[PDB]
RNA sequence: GACCGAUAGUGAACCAGUACCGUGAGGGAAAGGUGAAAAGCACCCCGGAAGGGGAGUGAAAGAGAUCCUGAAACCGUGUGCCUACAAGUAGUCAGAGCCCGUUAACGGGUGAUGGCGUGCCUUUUGUAGAAUGAACCGGCGAGUUACGAUCUCGUGCAAGGUU
RNA sequence: UAUCCUUGGGAGUCAGACUGCGAGUGAUAAUCCGUAGUCGAAAGGGAAACAGCCCAGACCGCCAGCUAAGGUCCCAAAG
RNA sequence: AACAGUGGUAGGAGAGCGUUCUAAGGGCUGUGAAGCCAGACCGGAAGGACUGGUGGAGCGCUUAGAAGUGAGAAUGCCGGU
């Protein structure tokens, strides 16, 4: 600021000020932070309808119980060899299957979201969805 | 963030001093005097591109009074009649650049007489 | 002062400043150029005795 | 997400003083003589 | 071609473009022995770079040093020292640039 | 040699001369004929009783486009006033042939 | 686009007699042929004009009581030592001066002003030594 | 780190609270960059040396020790066109002559000569002013941040809304 | 002929200048009651030059056409 | 599609171009990127683009939110001349 530099009191008016080049900015940004809050109907009816552009052009799949017995990320590429998904994708399972979450979190693309974790970034940026059918049924229960 | 800004000055700074290119002395180097005689030479040539829409009015004039005066007529005996006998509506530019061409004008000098 | 001078005011001040080539003869003991009327710095002599 | 487009009307340019002669309020910045 | 620059020879470039105003144009012999009848106090600098001009085209290029001339001959500021009102010290480039006829 | 007067100062065309006329539709690439012949010349058939009867000049129409970028700039003397504009001014280029 | 002459002007030579014609009345139609008024090729920086030559000029005559009156000044470069001079000792000392200072009056100012001033020759008496040329006479339109 | 990138960020990126200033309390700067590598110029030539020119190194010496890139003011040297009878906020329209060839276009550069033409900003009832301000160039340099009021707009729900 | 009410948001100015017309006055001389116009915020033409007088209101081009005030020997367009 | 209209400071309203940044994509660069110097092009303005030289490591574009602002004037401050 002109005040919290360690600057001169005396005339050289003073000798850090606005127009000086030893003094500092007359305004500039200082310590503030910025966060808003939108309803609490409208934080839970915009979730819905990012998933519902996903039930329009099928970027949802739905599997069953993501079948997994270890943390191998050589499995995780040929699932998504074989469901066919190419780039960034999505990952909800209800129970944090813990060989999911170790296993795809080097592959690249991917990502996995405990289902109550879900927010309305994440399925605009991965745009497709791999759920689970199990935790389908909690969703519905929150919203 | 900060924005310095160093990249938009000079390329506002050029192209003014593109346009003083040929003045006297140091109104084409530096800046703050090369603006001046930018923004009074738009201004001049503005206010003379109608000077020379009315100047080039006494020009015409002045060659067809001296055209008229081989057959004794000055300028504004001849307009006059030439306007009454004949329903031609020739500029005074037309009826200038036949001026050398005697016998173009002459012909249509006989005219004049004749409603005169 | 109460004005500068200009480029134009400054480079015609200076037409009668430059210098002027000395006069230069051809000695007739064994040199190429010397001034006139002086003895020579190079063979030393003048008229048609070396005085050294 | 490409193209997440505002609605119409719902944001507007914040006023500047003294960013232009021909935009307005740049001499004085609308705060009279 | 022949070139030698004088790199910042302490003389003030303009008590130094007068003396490279009479050997722009004359004959390569007919120069060096006026550099010597006159009484310019940074005369001497030119005489030493004149020298050596010649030299490096009748060493490395060969060009028989009686039919040379001189193309060109300019004097350009270098940088200065200034100490203490403020004096300054200028310095000059001189360069000579001597060809073949 | 004809004068024709068509939508604007009348024009001196000789034979065989291409003109800047402006911008009437004219369908770049075809032809075109005025209707408005003064004094026909030559053989002097005057203007008289407006425009000579039956006398045309066929053209052929040849290349539309713009003129060289005139940037009009304006201001006063005082109180901030700045104007500025550009203008290209269209024009359409004919030749000429079989002066009727 | 209109013609506009280009340094290939043929200047006639004129003969104007002075016998008893006016100073102002007389000088008035001399100054439109000299800046070339009566060409129909006539463009304003290019002076196609053509010669006169003036013979008799102490034959002129100027009306009025002016003979005594129109006091011709020629004040110099010095602050109080303004000269003057009448009408009367004008033509009859050098007549020559009158018709010259006169028509310069007429004349524009500037370049072209003082160029179309070589043009004109005012001679004493009635003859002329620029037989070479063969001017013609021309009287006043 | 929707922070700064050498006039910024701490006063301080570098032998900085130093150098300097002051008896003293105290005040308080300036200053980053070769190269992937030191391979940092063997030798020859002029010169007393500095500094050069060759030769070598290197992808580059136009990279040679304040050394990356290197703008502008300022200072130059060449070269096309004008200029030694001419009174001009220096320009602007008209305009030969002369020299040129373009992002091909009613081209480019100079312009003998004619017409018109009281700089710029701030301030005042009002400017040409001697009313005020600038030597020039470059850099930096002046209206929005959560806290409260009030209205417009957008949006959700709506006699119920909101944590 | 198309303007003016309401309500609400947002302001600016608060020493204007000169030229005329209806009652005076002042020295029936240069304030002032009234009212108009221009400039302020308005270029262009005319009055030699001219902030307030005369005519007139600049979107921008064109080497298009007639007029206003004012002008017609020459400078300078036109008897 | 015909009309009507477009001098303008205080001041009010509206429509735009640029300068850095972190990401959803999409795409050039060592066959040469920013920056620099040229140019006789494009747009109604602010401003863009293409060839040519110089440079030796990066930049940029429709799309959304933020901008330590875009300078010719302070008897401005630091540097250079």
């Amino acid at each position: 600021n002109r005040s919290e530099v360690r600057g001169g009191g005396r005339k050289p008016g003073s000798i850090r000020s606005p127009q000086w080049r030893g003094g500092g900015v007359v305004f500039g940004p200082t310590p503030r932070s910025y966060s808003y809050k939108l309803p609490k109907k409208v934080r839970r009816l915009a979730i819905k309808s990012v998933l519902s552009s996903k039930v329009i052009d099928n970027n949802i799949i739905v599997l069953e119980d993501l079948t997994l017995d270890t943390a191998k990320t050589k499995e995780m590429a040929a699932i998504l060899k074989g469901l066919s998904v190419e780039k960034k994708a999505l990952i909800v399972t209800a129970d944090a299957n813990e060989a999911v979450a170790l296993s795809a979190r080097n592959i690249p693309g991917v990502t996995v979201v405990e289902a109550n974790g879900i927010n309305v970034l994440d399925v605009v940026n991965h745009e497709k969805l791999l759920i689970t059918k199990a935790a389908v049924e909690k969703v519905e229960e929150v919203l | 963030p900060r924005v310095k800004g160093g990249t938009v000055t000079r390329k506002r700074r050029k192209k003014v001093l593109k346009l003083a290119k040929g003045y006297f002395g140091s109104k084409h180097t530096l800046y703050k005097v090369a603006n001046q005689q930018v923004m009074k030479s738009g201004n001049y040539a503005f206010r003379d591109r109608r000077q020379k829409k009315r100047d080039f009015r006494k020009l015409w004039i002045t060659r067809i009074n001296a055209a008229a005066r081989m057959n004794g007529l000055s300028y504004s005996r001849l307009m006059h009649g030439l306007k009454l006998s004949g329903i031609e509506v020739n500029r005074k530019m037309l009826a200038d650049l036949a001026v050398n061409d005697l016998t173009a004008f002459n012909q249509l000098a006989d005219a004049a007489k004749a409603q005169l | 002062p109460f004005r500068r001078t200009s480029k134009m005011k400054k480079r015609l001040r200076r037409t009668h400043f430059k210098l002027n080539v000395p006069g230069m003869t051809e000695c007739p003991s064994c040199g190429e150029m010397k001034l006139s009327h002086r003895v020579c710095k190079a063979c030393g002599s003048y008229n048609g005795k070396d005085i050294n | 997400l490409h193209e997440l487009k505002p609605s119409e009307g719902s944001r507007k340019t914040r006023n500047r003083v003294g960013r232009g002669i021909g935009s307005g309020n740049g001499k004085t910045a609308g705060k009279g003589h | 071609q022949a070139k030698a620059v004088a790199r910042t020879v302490r003389i003030a470039p303009r008590k130094a473009r007068l003396v490279m105003d009479l050997i722009r144009g004359k004959q390569v012999g007919e120069a060096v022995s006026i550099l010597n009848l006159t009484p310019r106090a940074a005369s001497p600098i030119i005489e030493k770079v004149l020298k050596s001009a010649i030299a490096n085209a009748e060493h490395n290029y060969e060009m028989d040093a009686n039919n040379l001339v001189i193309s060109q001959a300019f004097v350009d500021e270098g940088p200065t020292l200034k100490r203490f009102s403020q004096i300054n010290k200028r310095t000059s480039h001189i360069t000579i640039v001597v060809s073949e006829k | 040699y004809a004068i024709i007067k068509t939508g604007g100062k009348q024009i001196k065309v000789e034979e065989g001369q291409t003109v800047y006329i402006e911008k009437l539709a004219a369908e770049a690439g075809e032809t075109v004929t005025f209707e408005d012949v003064l004094f026909v010349g030559g053989d002097n058939v005057k203007v008289g009783n407006p425009t000579v009867e039956g006398a045309t000049v066929t053209a052929k129409v040849e290349k539309q486009g713009r003129a060289k970028k005139i940037t009009v700039f304006r201001y006063k003397p005082k109180k901030n006033v700045h104007k500025k504009q550009g203008h290209r001014q269209p024009y359409t280029k004919v030749t000429i042939e079989k002066i009727n | 686009t209109p013609m506009a002459n280009a340094s290939t002007i043929e200047r006639k030579w004129l003969v104007v007699d002075a016998a008893g014609k006016t100073l102002g009345r007389l000088s008035s139609e001399v100054a439109a042929i000299l800046r070339g008024k009566h060409k129909p090729t006539y463009t304003p920086h290019v002076d196609t004009g053509d010669h006169v030559i003036i013979i008799n000029a102490e034959k002129i005559e100027l009306t009025g009581k002016k003979l005594t009156d129109k006091i011709y000044y020629r004040h110099t470069q010095h602050p109080g030592g303004l000269k003057s001079r009448t009408a009367l000792e004008m033509r009859t000392n050098y007549p020559e001066k009158m018709l010259e200072l006169a028509i310069k009056g007429m004349l524009p100012k500037g370049s072209l002003g003082r160029q179309m001033f070589k043009k004109l020759n005012v001679y004493r008496g009635s003859e002329h030594p620029h037989e070479a040329q063969k001017p013609e006479v021309y009287e006043l339109r």
